[PDB]
């Protein structure tokens, strides 16, 4: 019973997906830097 | 002047999601290593 | 302060009565060697 | 060989794998044989049936 | 998480994980309905409670 | 596998590889060089060399 | 005082220790594994894992 | 079929249990929960505490300014003594927390769990088919909380003289406790810093000899570690290897020939050592001090010759003069 | 699937998945009833908007008094 | 405000404790 | 002041847990054998 | 009082290296995954 | 050329070690926080 | 002090550009 769950399911995440995800969080750190600080 | 904290909000805002994101990478990339 | 004394002594007693019977309950029998 | 027997009843040998192989040694198995003792292969789908049938009515 | 596969949530005529949504809807709306009552008769009237923030 | 302290080990026998982790340590030091530079002259006031010098 | 009061702290200190070491291989030669494990039937070997 | 109280016993006893429970944990398991309590949310947040009974308190808790290092809970008040302070002997919570009450529960607690781990270990010793003498082991660190925060206030007459819950008075207690005792001089604690050098020694000794000798069963490129299975028949080193070296590395019988031999002196080096300087705080709780070798160099004339001792019993004089502020109202500390 | 005494309790709550009434069943009344919580939101919310005055009833931080 | 920064590095620690004792890798023997 | 009591109320559970635990122990205890053994410890239980 | 940008360095230096961590361990059991 | 290296390697991290890291990093932080801040 | 903070946010966005030019991954056929 405690053992292989039949719903486990592997996660990707491609390199495009990567690149898309870090140009978005340093976009919106340089974007909301400036409003955090003030 | 520049309120402080916000170096806080601003460093772990941008290192948090970037460490998920790094570590998914890596994570799907190993995966697919070991499949080979 | 009485009704945090005396919920303090009927938790030490209760404990302390487990502990006083378990041990009096056969414990040298309790091991892998017995039978 | 007696030591291994009684502790194979006793339900050591399963439920971790790759328990004390390094990442190289747990990949050289599971790939030219060497299943986990105590294990069989089965699909999932007859794995899922399987489960439905025992918790029939 | 660990005790996942509890027979309770598994369906008698089939077999396969499943939930009865309406009847679980109706027992979660009894509850909240029982939780809603108890609360507004007896917190918000004193009746057994403090009662809630009342200003001029 | 490899463990976390032998990660470095595979430039070992690799002599294009060992040259190429050479070289990004030396920008990473060079470049720390360069920025360490600028934050200093950032920070520095050139005004009194006698009583608040660059030592101070 | 100091001197008797030392001596017998440290003596019932020490007496201690010594009835925790003879209860336990009293208990442990009543039972029968004072001399070390069985490697016929180790008793450990015969449970369950425990995680 | 079995009685209920059978079965309790039965699961009690069990080996089945992910944390084995037995008999002593049921002693164990509340005490040292409540004093971990008490122990948290006292450290977090309580009020400064008059130590010394002069109405002059000490704060402890990190909300009243404390870093980690700092922070501790502070001993119970000088004007209780060694007289028993539960809450529930206090006019109010808030006097309680002022006479430094926590304190004396979590100390109390705290012994009657580590006497309780002893008996668990031991219990679990049994329930497992094994010697059972790793508890004596555990006796010492046991002997030596105790002295520093029972037996030390016994013989002073005041919990305020126990070693606070904390860095910072810990370094406090000793520093007093030199000052007052000159422990560095007192051989029983001499030989409780061989038993610690010692135990690094030959711990450090037998890991390097064992590491040094593990017999190849890995490839290149991965741990060493691995070459061990858990539950393996044969031994994974060569103790030959091992104790042929160390017979060449300083004479051909310095080293143990007989594995079981060398792990009792393995266990029995660190555990004597421990006993030995806890027996030492608890002949010093009573004033039994160390070694006094003030002014025992003198000239022809009779003009006193300084030495070692002397320029420690300057340091001494100089915790001692500054310890205990406004406490002291006579010249002598008796 | 392992049996438990509070998974034997409360078994016969969760035992008819997919048990449907045939046909329409009570959709009708279903919708007047959805109907009627219809106007007692419009009546409250005329009444919150002040498009709706009763008496008695006055929208307002004063009737607090 | 750094008894907050304190009291986080400190139940991280305690949390890092508690899944190192009930969520470790279960020891097993190998077929070696 | 015997065992720290000040108060007669205290009394009622210090007495009174201890005979239900040993209700339990005795429920227990009747299950048993109960005839005398030659050895170090009874293996009957 | 107690100085600022003390914070950076307490919450940083406790981050990095645990995120280091946690990305190798998840790397290595998203391998030994694909390895069955 | 540009492809296979041979010297490749896997990187492992067991769950121990995960926690030996976590318990030593944490302990570190919880020891100089009280430095750094002052 | 916010200054370096802003320099350094620009210098990862056009890091994270770069590395999505020169070391991204390299599009090839299937043999669907
Ligand atoms: C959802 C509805 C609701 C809400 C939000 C509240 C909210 C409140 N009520 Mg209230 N009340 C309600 C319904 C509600 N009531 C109803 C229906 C009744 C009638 C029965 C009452 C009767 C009532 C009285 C008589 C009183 C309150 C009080 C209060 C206030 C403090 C209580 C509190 O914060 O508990 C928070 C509780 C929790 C967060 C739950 C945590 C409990 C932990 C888990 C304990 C664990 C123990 C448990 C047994 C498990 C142990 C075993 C385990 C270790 C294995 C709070 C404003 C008190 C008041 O005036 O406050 C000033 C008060 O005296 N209420
Ligand atoms: C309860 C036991 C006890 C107590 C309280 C005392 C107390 C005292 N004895 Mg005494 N004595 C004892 C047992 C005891 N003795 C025994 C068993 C013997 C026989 C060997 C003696 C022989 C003896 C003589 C001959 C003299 C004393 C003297 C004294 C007084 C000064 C002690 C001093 O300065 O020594 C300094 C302190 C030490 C030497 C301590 C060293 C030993 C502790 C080291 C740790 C060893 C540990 C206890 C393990 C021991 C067991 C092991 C040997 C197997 C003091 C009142 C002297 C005195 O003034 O009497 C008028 C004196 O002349 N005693
Ligand atoms: C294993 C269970 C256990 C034990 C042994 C103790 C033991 C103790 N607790 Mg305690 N406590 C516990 C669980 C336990 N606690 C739990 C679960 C809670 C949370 C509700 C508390 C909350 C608590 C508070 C709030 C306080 C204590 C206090 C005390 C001390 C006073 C003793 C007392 O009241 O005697 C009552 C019992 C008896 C008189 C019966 C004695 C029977 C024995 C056999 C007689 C022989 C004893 C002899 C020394 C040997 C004592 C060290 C007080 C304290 O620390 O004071 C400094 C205090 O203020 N406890
Ligand atoms: C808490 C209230 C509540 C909730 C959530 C439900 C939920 C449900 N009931 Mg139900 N019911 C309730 C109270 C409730 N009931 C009461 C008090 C009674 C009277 C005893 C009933 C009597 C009843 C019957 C008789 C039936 C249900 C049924 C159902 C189910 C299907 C509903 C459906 O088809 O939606 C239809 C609606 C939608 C799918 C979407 C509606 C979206 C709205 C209209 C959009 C409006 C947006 C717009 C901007 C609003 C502007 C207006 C505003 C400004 C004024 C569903 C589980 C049916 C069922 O399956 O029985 C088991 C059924 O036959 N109910
Ligand atoms: C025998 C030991 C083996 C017993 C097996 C059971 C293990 C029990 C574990 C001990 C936990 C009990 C804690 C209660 C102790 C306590 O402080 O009680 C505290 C109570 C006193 O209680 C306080 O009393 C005050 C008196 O003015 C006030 O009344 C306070 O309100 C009241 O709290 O003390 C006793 O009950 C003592 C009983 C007699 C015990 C004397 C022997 C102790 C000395 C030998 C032990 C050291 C060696
Ligand atoms: C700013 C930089 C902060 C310092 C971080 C240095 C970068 C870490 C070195 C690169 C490691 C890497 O590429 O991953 C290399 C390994 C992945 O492991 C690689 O997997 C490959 C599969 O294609 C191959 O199997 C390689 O042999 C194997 O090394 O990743 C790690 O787990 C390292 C995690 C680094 C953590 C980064 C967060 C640090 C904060
Ligand atoms: C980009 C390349 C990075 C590596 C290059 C190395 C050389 C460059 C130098 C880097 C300087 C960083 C430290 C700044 C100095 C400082 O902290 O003290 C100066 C002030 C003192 O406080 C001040 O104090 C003043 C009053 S008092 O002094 O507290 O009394 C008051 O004005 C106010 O409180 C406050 O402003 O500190 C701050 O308040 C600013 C916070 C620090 C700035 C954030 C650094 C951003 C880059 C970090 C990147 C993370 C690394 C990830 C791995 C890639
Ligand atoms: C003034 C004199 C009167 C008071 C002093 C009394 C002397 C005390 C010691 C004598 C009694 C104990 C005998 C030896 C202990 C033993 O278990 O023997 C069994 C073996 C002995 O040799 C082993 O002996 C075995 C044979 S046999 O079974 O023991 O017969 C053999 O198989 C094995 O190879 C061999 O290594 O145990 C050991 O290896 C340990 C030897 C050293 C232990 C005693 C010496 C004291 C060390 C310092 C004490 C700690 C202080 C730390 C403070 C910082
Ligand atoms: C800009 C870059 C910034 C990043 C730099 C920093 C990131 C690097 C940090 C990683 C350090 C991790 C080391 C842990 C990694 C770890 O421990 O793994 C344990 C590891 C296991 O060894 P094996 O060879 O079996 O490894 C199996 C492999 O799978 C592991 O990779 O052994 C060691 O690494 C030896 C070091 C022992 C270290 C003991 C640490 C315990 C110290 C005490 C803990 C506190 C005690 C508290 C009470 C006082
Ligand atoms: C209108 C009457 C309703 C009525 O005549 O029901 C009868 C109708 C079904 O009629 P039939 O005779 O086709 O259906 C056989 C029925 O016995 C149910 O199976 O029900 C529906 O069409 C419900 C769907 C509309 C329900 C939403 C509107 C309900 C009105 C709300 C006000
Ligand atoms: C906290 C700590 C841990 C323990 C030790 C110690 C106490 C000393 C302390 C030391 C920590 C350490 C090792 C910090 C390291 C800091 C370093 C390496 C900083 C270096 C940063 C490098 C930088 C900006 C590089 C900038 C270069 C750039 C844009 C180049 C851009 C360009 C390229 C890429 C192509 C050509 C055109 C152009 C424009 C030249
Ligand atoms: O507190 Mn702790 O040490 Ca008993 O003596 Mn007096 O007080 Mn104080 O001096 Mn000496
Ligand atoms: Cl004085």
């Amino acid at each position: 019973m405690s053992g292989p769950n039949p719903n486990k399911q592997p996660v990707e995440l491609n390199r495009t997906s990567l690149f898309w995800g870090l140009l978005l969080i340093f976009v919106l750190a340089v974007l909301f830097s400036s409003y955090f600080f003030n | 002047n520049v309120s402080v904290a916000a170096y806080l909000a601003v460093l772990l805002g941008t290192f948090i999601p970037v460490v998920f994101l790094l570590t998914l990478y890596i994570q799907s990339e190993s995966r697919k290593a070991a499949e080979t | 302060m009485f009704t945090l004394k005396i919920v303090v002594y009927t938790t030490v007693t209760f404990f302390v009565s487990l502990f006083t019977f378990g041990f009096l309950s056969n414990d040298a029998s309790r091991n892998p060697n017995r039978k | 060989r007696r030591r291994v027997a009684q502790a194979e009843a006793a339900g050591w040998f399963t439920g971790n794998p790759s328990f004390g192989k390094s990442l190289i040694e747990y990949s050289e198995e599971t790939k030219k044989g060497m299943r986990e003792p105590g294990t069989v292969s089965i699909s999932a789908k007859e794995l899922a049936a399987l489960r439905a049938e025992a918790a029939k009515k | 998480w660990v005790y996942w596969d509890l027979e309770l949530f598994r369906d008698p005529r089939t077999g396969n994980p499943a939930l009865d949504l309406p009847k679980i809807f109706g027992i979660h709306l009894l509850l909240s309905g029982v939780l809603c009552f108890g609360f507004g008769a007896f917190h918000v009237t004193g009746a057994w409670g403090p009662g809630i923030w009342v200003s001029d | 596998g490899l463990p976390w302290y032998r990660v470095h080990t595979v430039v070992l026998n690799d002599p294009g590889r060992l040259i190429a982790v050479h070289l990004m340590h030396t920008a990473l030091v060079a470049g720390w060089a360069g920025s360490m530079a600028l934050y200093e002259l950032a920070v520095f006031d050139p005004s009194d060399p006698v009583l608040n010098p660059m030592w101070r | 005082r100091s001197w008797l009061t030392c001596a017998h702290f440290f003596l019932g200190f020490a007496f201690y220790i010594g009835h925790l070491w003879h209860a336990g291989r009293a208990r442990a030669a009543a039972a029968g594994f004072e001399k070390g494990i069985n490697r016929e039937n180790e008793p450990t070997l015969s449970l369950r894992p425990i995680d | 079929s079995a009685s209920a109280w059978e079965r309790f016993c039965s699961w009690i006893t069990s080996t089945d249990n992910r944390l084995y429970i037995g008999w002593f944990g049921v002693l164990m398991i509340p005490t040292l929960l409540t004093a971990t309590t008490v122990y948290i949310i006292a450290f977090v947040a309580a009020p400064p505490v008059d130590i010394d009974g002069i109405r002059e308190p000490v704060a402890g808790s990190l909300l009243y300014g404390n870093n980690i290092i700092t922070g501790a809970v502070i001993p119970s008040s000088a004007s209780i003594g060694i007289h028993f302070y539960p809450i529930w002997e206090a006019a109010s919570l808030d006097e309680w927390l002022y006479n430094g009450g926590p304190y004396q529960l979590i100390v109390d607690h705290f012994l009657l769990g580590v006497c309780g781990w002893i008996g668990r270990e031991w219990e679990f010793s049994y329930r497992l088919g094994m010697r059972p003498w790793i508890s004596v082991a555990f006796t010492a660190p046991v002997a030596a909380a105790s002295a520093v925060f029972l037996v030390y206030p016994i013989g002073q007459g005041s919990f305020s003289d126990g070693m606070p819950l904390g860095i910072s008075g810990t370094f406090n207690f000793m520093l007093v406790f030199q000052a007052e005792h000159n422990i560095l001089m007192h051989p029983f604690h001499q030989l409780g810093v061989a038993g610690v050098f010692g135990g690094s020694l030959f711990s450090a000794m037998h890991g390097s000899l064992v590491t040094s000798s593990l017999i190849r069963e890995t490839t290149e490129n991965e741990s060493a570690n691995y070459g061990y299975k858990f539950g393996q028949e044969e031994e994974t080193y060569n103790i030959v290897a091992a104790h042929g070296y160390f017979g060449r590395l300083i004479f051909q019988y310095a080293s143990f020939n007989n594995s079981r031999a060398l792990h009792f002196f393995l266990g029995l080096w660190p555990v004597v050592g421990i006993w030995f300087t806890a027996l030492g705080v608890m002949t010093m709780a009573f004033n039994l001090n160390g070694f006094n070798f003030n002014q025992s160099v003198v000239d022809s004339q009779g003009r006193v010759i300084n030495t070692w001792a002397d320029i420690l019993n300057r340091a001494n004089l100089g915790m001692e003069v500054m310890h205990e502020r406004n406490a002291h109202n006579f010249p002598l500390d008796l | 699937a392992l049996r438990t005494r509070l998974g034997e309790l409360l078994r016969p709550l969760n035992s008819e998945y997919g048990k449907v009434a045939p046909g329409w069943g009570t959709t009708p009344i279903m919708g007047f009833v959805m109907l009627l919580f219809f106007l007692f939101l419009l009546i409250i919310l005329q009444i919150y908007n002040s498009s709706l005055i009763i008496e008695n009833v006055d929208v307002d931080w004063a009737s607090l008094g | 405000m750094e008894t907050l920064v304190y009291v986080f590095l400190l139940a991280g620690t305690l949390g890092v404790i508690f899944f190192a004792v009930f969520f470790r890798d279960p020891p097993r023997i190998a077929k070696k | 002041e015997a065992l720290g009591i000040d108060d007669t109320r205290l009394i009622v559970p210090v007495i009174l847990i201890p005979v239900i635990t040993f209700i339990l122990y005795a429920g227990f205890a009747s299950e048993q054998d109960n005839e005398d053994f030659f050895d170090t410890y009874d293996q009957r239980r």
